[PDB]
Order: C-alpha cells, then sequence, then structure tokens
C-alpha cells in the first residue's frame, strides 16, 4: 500500500497545483487588476479636479 | 467676448448665479440706450424760429445758451469700487491656482511615472505614489465639501 499510496497522491497533487493556481488568480491576479483599475480611475479624478 | 465661458465660470456654488445674471442685464441695457439714442446734440432750427415768434429777441436768446454748455448726470473715477475688488480677487482667487493647482500637477505626474514602472527599486517607487494617491483621494473629498 505504500507504493499504490504514493502514485495516488503524484495524481491528486498534480491536479491541485492547477486548481491552486486558478484560485489564486481570483485573490491574487484579481489584487493587481484592481489596483490597477483604482489607479486608472485617481489618475482620471486628479486630471480632471487640476484642469 | 466669452458668451458659453462666462456662465461657467464660477465653482460648484450656485451662489454666483444672481450676480452673474445682474452683470450681464446691466452691460446689455446700457449698450442699448447708446445705440436708441441719437449720437449728436441737437438741431436747433432757429432760422425758423426767430421770425416766427411773436415775442422780440426771445428764441434768439434761448439758441445761445442752449449751444453752449449745460449739467448732464454722470460721474467721475473716484469712488473706483470694482477697481479695488479686482486686485483682492486675482490675489485670492486666480493667485491660489499658483500654488493649489502647480503642486497637484507636479504631485500627479510624479506618481504616474513612478506606479508605472523592477522588483524591490519598483515597489519603493510605489510607495511615495501610494502615498501621493492617499493625499489625493482625501482632497478630492474635501473639494467637494
Amino acid at each position: 500500500i505504500l507504493l499504490v499510496t504514493f502514485l495516488g497522491f503524484i495524481a491528486l497533487i498534480s491536479k491541485t497545483v492547477a486548481p491552486l493556481y486558478g484560485e489564486m488568480a481570483k485573490n491574487r491576479t484579481d489584487h493587481v487588476v484592481g489596483l490597477l483599475n483604482q489607479a486608472r480611475a485617481d489618475h482620471v479624478n486628479a486630471v480632471k479636479t487640476r484642469i | 467676448l466669452d458668451w458659453t465661458k462666462i456662465v461657467s465660470k464660477l465653482g460648484l456654488s450656485g451662489q454666483t448665479a444672481a450676480a452673474l445674471t445682474s452683470f450681464k442685464k446691466r452691460n446689455d441695457e446700457a449698450k442699448r440706450i447708446l445705440f436708441e439714442l441719437k449720437q449728436q446734440p441737437s438741431n436747433v432750427d432757429f432760422a425758423f424760429y426767430k421770425s416766427t415768434l411773436k415775442n422780440t429777441a426771445i428764441v434768439d436768446k434761448i439758441q445761445s445758451d442752449v449751444s453752449k454748455f449745460t449739467p448732464s448726470k454722470a460721474n467721475l473715477s473716484k469712488q473706483l469700487n470694482l477697481i479695488e475688488s479686482f486686485e483682492a480677487k486675482a490675489l485670492e482667487n486666480a493667485k491660489e491656482t499658483e500654488s493649489v493647482v502647480l503642486a497637484e500637477l507636479t504631485d500627479l505626474e510624479k506618481t504616474l511615472e513612478n506606479i508605472e514602472s523592477x522588483x524591490x527599486x519598483x515597489x519603493x517607487x510605489x510607495x511615495x505614489x501610494x502615498x501621493x494617491x492617499x493625499x489625493x483621494x482625501x482632497x478630492x473629498x474635501x473639494x467637494x465639501x
């Protein structure tokens, strides 16, 4: 059972690696998109206030 | 002759709507009074008035006094109330933009050029841009209040 558990956990860790990176896109990668959208809105508000 | 720029020359407050409407109505009434009236003195037909009057030397004496000089409803430039307030308005409203609008343009240019640029060096430049963005957010809420 030691060899069967190592082979089964290797296939499960491979599918979980793609799921962990995809789930992190809605928090880690979404923070960069949210900060870029907030910086673009702040730049348009600062340009409108300066004009 | 700013037509569309004079109606939106004020700020967000609507307190200047009564002052802008009174100044535009006074300028239009003064220009219409000078165009409707004649731009000359008077005819004074003394050739047909001295020989037609019953009293002798009646129309001749009145024509010489009316063609000389008389009083009129006029004033001088001693009471310069609008001239004295023009220098104080430019020193408080127009002069305030030389230090408030100029500081906002320099801070927005330094934050945009630093937040868009590799790792540790880019994070240090983004820290100064984040502080400028936080101050701009508080200034935007104070400008609307």
